[PDB]
RNA sequence: GCUACCUAAGAACAGCUAAAAGAGCACACCCGUCUAUGUAGCAAAAUAGUGGGAAGAUUUAUAGGUAGAGGCGACAAACCUA
RNA sequence: UCUCUUACUUUUAACCAGUGAAAUUGACCUGCCCGUGAAGAGGCGGGCAUAACACAGCAAGACGAGAAGACCCUAUGGAGCU
RNA sequence: ACCUCGAUGUUGGAUCAGGACAUCCCGAUGGUGCAGCCGCUAUUAAAGGUUCGUUUGUUCAACGAUUAAAGUCCUACGUGAUCUGAGUUCAGACCGGAGUAAUCCAGGUCGGUUUCUAUCUACUUUCAAAUUCCUCCCUGUACGAAAGGACAAGAGAAAUAAGGCCUACUUCACAAAGCGCCUUCCCCCGUAAAUGAUAUCAUCUCAACUUAGUAUUAUACCCACACCCACCCAAGAACAGGGUU
């Protein structure tokens, strides 16, 4: 569960996301109706100094049982159109993306590891 | 690699040719498909650059010359762990006795 | 809500139920036979089966001798759970105490019950005692009983 | 939060005399055939215990005195012989309690 | 005086007496067994619009129940434990709009029973039931009492309304009863953290009739409509009943046909009146599944 | 006999760091920052926690002095038997 | 702290036994809606409602209760200060 | 027919909201300078809903991100014997100004005590009817020169609300909970049209009339009553209720 002014891992090959600043990238809002923010939902960040959409794939909060629970909460950068701002994804990515309502193909795409 | 049987990549000359190429497969797809077969969904349609539909067993990407050197998705699934641009990402390391120097 | 829950609140706390009761199965252990409001004594008569149990287990038992250690303040009752108590029961597989209420007691109006540890060497209770067979009512019963196992 | 008036008596009657407020007629009461007192079913006849714990404690009083200071619990079972009696075969090996008292009736 | 049974028995009276209504108890049951053998009551084909009897069940439990599509649905189970047919009410005689089926379920003790209750259960040859619920039906849908009901009355696909007490919370404040937010924990609030705030408008010199205050919560009857029939279990008499119906497990519900207007008219395929065993025409399995249902014993589930 | 100030002759201040002090941490002791409790209360000002000081312009026992047009005051119109 | 609250323990609580206050009180057989009364009604008018009695909650009303206020004005009423 | 600044149980917030329609969104219509998508305007509609944050400048003002929308009001600030900022508003203190001073300001800033054990009225599970968004199909259709781009009908996913529950997960552990799971059913009336007189045409009719029109919704739930020793309980403050074969 991703909330507003949640700190958040950037895992993603872009440069907005892995160059050094002095505060982690924090959750501005979460684009959907309650607050919660789950796997696959699009939220909006504060990262160096702007204002950026990124998509949620895992978080620390337990979800169904087979579905895995990541250690850090992890987001990908996408630009306003909907592409990815990174061109690699290294972190392992949950399949369950695919079946989800939305523009997960590109991630998908982009993404090496599934688990 | 759990995602699909096929994934095809296809370069188009303009935006509007993308759009011509994706709506004509997923029309014709809607004419062959069966009853039990789900509908399909274009993906990025307001993306000037790229396009994608995802089919049960096929997985279909248009997307502009510039777009695609840059991405280089043929390199990506060709070589999963052996990728070019995966090599130049380096794992975060954290410092030693967790004190933090200069 | 208290749905589903078996230990009473009594004491000061939760240590304070533990110590109280381990007074009453103490003073149990030494008089065979206990006078103690009726809740306290219903709370201890559980423990007290156990700790027949766990002097059954044996006396060289080291799990055993450490819970007998702690729920006997006075030592030299150790012996006597080991060696008397658990010897007595060794034919039965429970039921060893006996509860019973009392009349109220004097000054706070409390719901008093006795236990005792059956097979005690002290003078018997005045249980209550069902009604005689040769009643009007049971030998009615008697006769149906009889007619049933002749018509069988 | 204070009464804005005083209740009256009629009011007050209505309370204090419900039903709810009287004390309950008690259908538990019953003759207890030993001694003739009353006692309430389900209860123990107070008179018939009160002599069972005189005994009781007349016991006690000669087992502390046969122990003789604290800490001095026997090893062996015990057993309480009155006035005219001798151990049996099942009473060898136990503890003795004298008493110097003819056995009650309701002893055995 | 107050008297209960075995109050004036011996202590070999008790043993026997015990014996003796247990036997008979078990025969008046076994006696019931066969209602098509006895002379039963004139059997009509289903019409639309019509409306059967239901049961009275016995909520064990719960566990997980899998599909072929992979999606995980929790099920209750509900066992239906010695439901008979009590008593017909014609729609005259009733002076309502429908005939009336009480059916009672679960069998309890005589000696805790009330003279009336059980003169009827005598005039009947039944054990007296713990609880007696009440079907509206149509004339054609009409059982001779005595009958006894199953499980296999509900067929898997059916969807089902159940009805029991919810389980008693006591007297609840407004946060737990009505969810109320209460108010904040520091910054100030003396002696106000789960209290009602205001009640009502100054206007008004009251306190209107239903507003939401302090009080008993649970220990009334509340309905849980379109529950799908999973599966059947003949041998115990086990409904499986999708997600969770009200009450405690062990407790009574009712189990009636769903009222919902989109299951109106699928009553076509379930047996009319109720199922009878005795007929013995293709005689059941021990379980009956939905098509969806992942059966155990079947093989791992691929997506393919 | 409270309190403000003074006079006479007294008493108290663990432990740790300190070139060594109206120094620091910190007991006892003195005070009363903030919160909660209490509000016919344990109490006509308290309790619990948290705090400020704690070798000194320190704290405190005893006896004496200053008296209302007045005393006394590191001025708060403070205190001078609620 | 909050999203967004939950579980447990102690106190309190409620019930049983003993002891047993206080503010308060014109009398009350002490309802609701609309209206009237320059606002404002349990009690007045027109409608409606209505066997009677406890116990436990609640704080919308009884311009709810106790002092102590703050504001304005008055007294050929005081006092402190300049 | 002078420059003022007033008022001050005055007004914010929390909790819970009751109501009005003069409708912000969601429903249904008429007109359009309505090709379609968006709009503008009016009629009808109060069942349901109406966000989370932050102030560099702004005289009842903004800014950021959203949303289907972030309505206008009445209720003694609606509501302080449920709670809490600020202001009136002061006992201490300072700044600017005034005053010989004491002191003042209709100026600024810091610090600062309202308690209540409920007597009466009223009330304490009315219940059994849920809304909305998005995605897909239609369909990339109709429409349009293109750009763009519907409505009905259907399917899937959610969010909230109401009512439950504990198989898993999570707080935990004979159990209670949410962060978890399950269920959720009817319409609204403004107009659009036939036939047809007064007024032998015509005319939807405060003419007789005919359809959309649905009308009173309805169905669901509840419903038998020992002893009222005692014990137990998934029932409960007491009482009551369920079980004791
Ligand atoms: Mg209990
Ligand atoms: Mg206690
Ligand atoms: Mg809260
Ligand atoms: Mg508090
Ligand atoms: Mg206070
Ligand atoms: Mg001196
Ligand atoms: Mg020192
Ligand atoms: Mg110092
Ligand atoms: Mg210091
Ligand atoms: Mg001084
Ligand atoms: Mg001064
Ligand atoms: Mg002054
Ligand atoms: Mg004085
Ligand atoms: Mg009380
Ligand atoms: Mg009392
Ligand atoms: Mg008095
Ligand atoms: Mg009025
Ligand atoms: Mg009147
Ligand atoms: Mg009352
Ligand atoms: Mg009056
Ligand atoms: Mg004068
Ligand atoms: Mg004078
Ligand atoms: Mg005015
Ligand atoms: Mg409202
Ligand atoms: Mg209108
Ligand atoms: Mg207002
Ligand atoms: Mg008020
Ligand atoms: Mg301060
Ligand atoms: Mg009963
Ligand atoms: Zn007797």
């Amino acid at each position: 569960a991703i909330q507003k002014m949640t700190r958040v891992r950037v895992v993603d090959n872009s440069a907005l996301g892995n160059s050094p600043y002095h505060r982690a990238p924090r959750c501005i809002h979460v684009y959907k109706k309650n607050g919660v923010g789950k796997v696959g939902d699009q939220i909006l960040l504060a990262i160096k100094g702007q204002k950026k959409k990124a998509l949620i794939v895992g978080h620390c909060m337990p979800g169904p049982r087979m579905t895995p629970r990541f250690d850090s909460n992890n987001v990908v950068l996408i630009e306003d159109n909907g592409n990815p701002v990174g061109t690699r994804i290294k972190t392992p990515i949950p399949t369950s993306l695919r079946k989800r309502e939305g523009e997960y193909s590109k991630v998908l795409a982009i993404a090496q590891n599934f688990v | 690699m759990r995602y699909t049987d096929y994934f095809v990549i296809v370069s188009g000359t303009s935006t509007r040719h993308l759009h011509a190429m994706a709506f004509y497969v997923v029309k014709m797809y809607k004419h062959l498909k069966c009853k039990r077969d789900p509908h399909v969904k274009i993906e990025g349609k307001d993306t000037d650059d790229w396009l994608c539909v995802d089919f049960g067993s096929m997985v279909i990407h248009l997307m502009l010359p510039e777009t695609r050197e840059i991405y280089e998705l043929e390199k990506l699934w060709t070589l999963r762990s052996y990728d070019d641009q995966l090599a130049q990402i380096a794992p975060e390391t954290v410092p030693e006795d967790f004190i933090l120097g200069i | 809500i208290s749905h589903g829950r078996v230990f009473r609140r009594m004491g000061l706390g939760p240590e304070s139920r533990i110590h109280l009761l381990r007074n009453l199965l103490t003073g149990l252990v030494r008089h065979e036979r206990i006078e103690a409001p009726w809740a306290r004594v219903d709370e201890m008569r559980g423990y007290a089966e156990k700790l027949i149990d766990y002097g059954k287990l044996g006396d060289t038992n080291e799990r055993a001798m450490r819970m007998a250690d702690f729920w006997l303040t006075e030592k030299d009752l150790i012996p006597k759970l080991f060696q008397v108590l658990a010897p007595r029961y060794k034919d039965q597989t429970g039921g060893y105490t006996r509860m019973l209420q009392i009349p109220n007691r004097s000054l706070d109006r409390a719901k008093m019950a006795v236990i005792e540890y059956k097979g005690n060497c002290l003078p018997p209770l005045p249980l209550p005692r069902r009604d005689s067979h040769l009643t009007l009512l049971n030998q009615l019963l008697q006769g149906l009983r009889q007619d049933l196992r002749q018509s069988q | 939060a204070a009464p804005k008036n005083r209740r009256t008596i009629e009011v007050n009657r209505c309370r204090r005399r419900n039903p709810q407020k009287l004390i309950k007629v008690k259908n538990n009461i019953d003759v207890c055939p030993e001694c003739g007192h009353l006692k309430q079913k389900h209860v123990l006849c107070a008179y018939c215990y009160e002599k069972v714990c005189k005994e009781t404690a007349e016991i006690r009083r000669q087992i502390g005195k046969q122990e003789g200071g604290p800490f001095k619990a026997p090893t062996i079972e015990t057993v309480v012989l009155y006035t005219g009696e001798t151990p049996s075969e099942q009473d060898q090996g136990k503890r003795i309690i004298e008493r110097d008292r003819k056995r009650p009736s309701w002893f055995t | 005086s107050g008297t209960w049974w075995d109050e004036h028995l011996s202590e070999e009276n008790v043993p026997f007496i015990k014996q003796l209504v247990s036997d008979e108890d078990k025969a008046q049951l076994a006696s019931k067994l066969c209602p098509l053998k006895d002379e039963p009551w004139p059997i009509h084909p289903w019409e639309p619009g019509s409306f059967r009897v239901g049961l009275i069940a016995l909520k064990l439990g719960m566990m997980p129940l899998w599909t072929k599509d992979g999606q995980k649905h929790v099920v209750t189970l509900l066992q239906v434990q010695d439901c008979h047919v009590l008593k017909y009410t014609s729609k005259e005689n009733c002076n309502g709009k429908m005939a009336t089926l009480s059916v009672g379920g679960k069998t309890v003790s005589r000696f805790r029973k009330a003279t009336s209750i059980l003169e009827f259960y005598r005039e009947l040859g039944l054990p007296p039931k713990q609880t007696v619920k009440i079907f509206n039906i149509t004339d054609n849908a009409a059982i001779k009492p005595g009958t006894p009901l199953y499980a296999a009355h509900f067929r898997p696909g059916q969807y089902v309304d159940v009805t029991a007490k919810t389980i008693g919370k006591g007297f609840q404040g407004v946060m737990k009863r009505w969810g109320f937010k209460g108010q904040p924990a520091t910054h100030g609030q003396t002696k106000t953290h789960r209290r009602p705030g205001a009640v009502a408008t100054g206007d008004i010199g009251r306190v209107w009739p239903g507003t939401k205050m302090p009080g008993k919560m649970g220990n009334i009857y509340r309905t849980e409509y379109g529950l799908k029939v999973w599966r059947i279990n003949t041998k115990h008499n086990i409904i499986y009943v999708n997600g969770s119906v009200p009450g405690h497990k062990n407790c009574l519900v009712k189990v009636k046909d769903s009222k919902l207007p989109a299951y109106k008219d699928l009553g076509k395929n379930l047996p009319f009146p109720t199922y009878f065993p005795d007929g013995d025409e293709e005689e059941l399995p021990e379980d009956l599944y939905d098509e969806n249902v992942c059966q155990p014993g079947a093989p791992s589930i691929t997506f393919a």
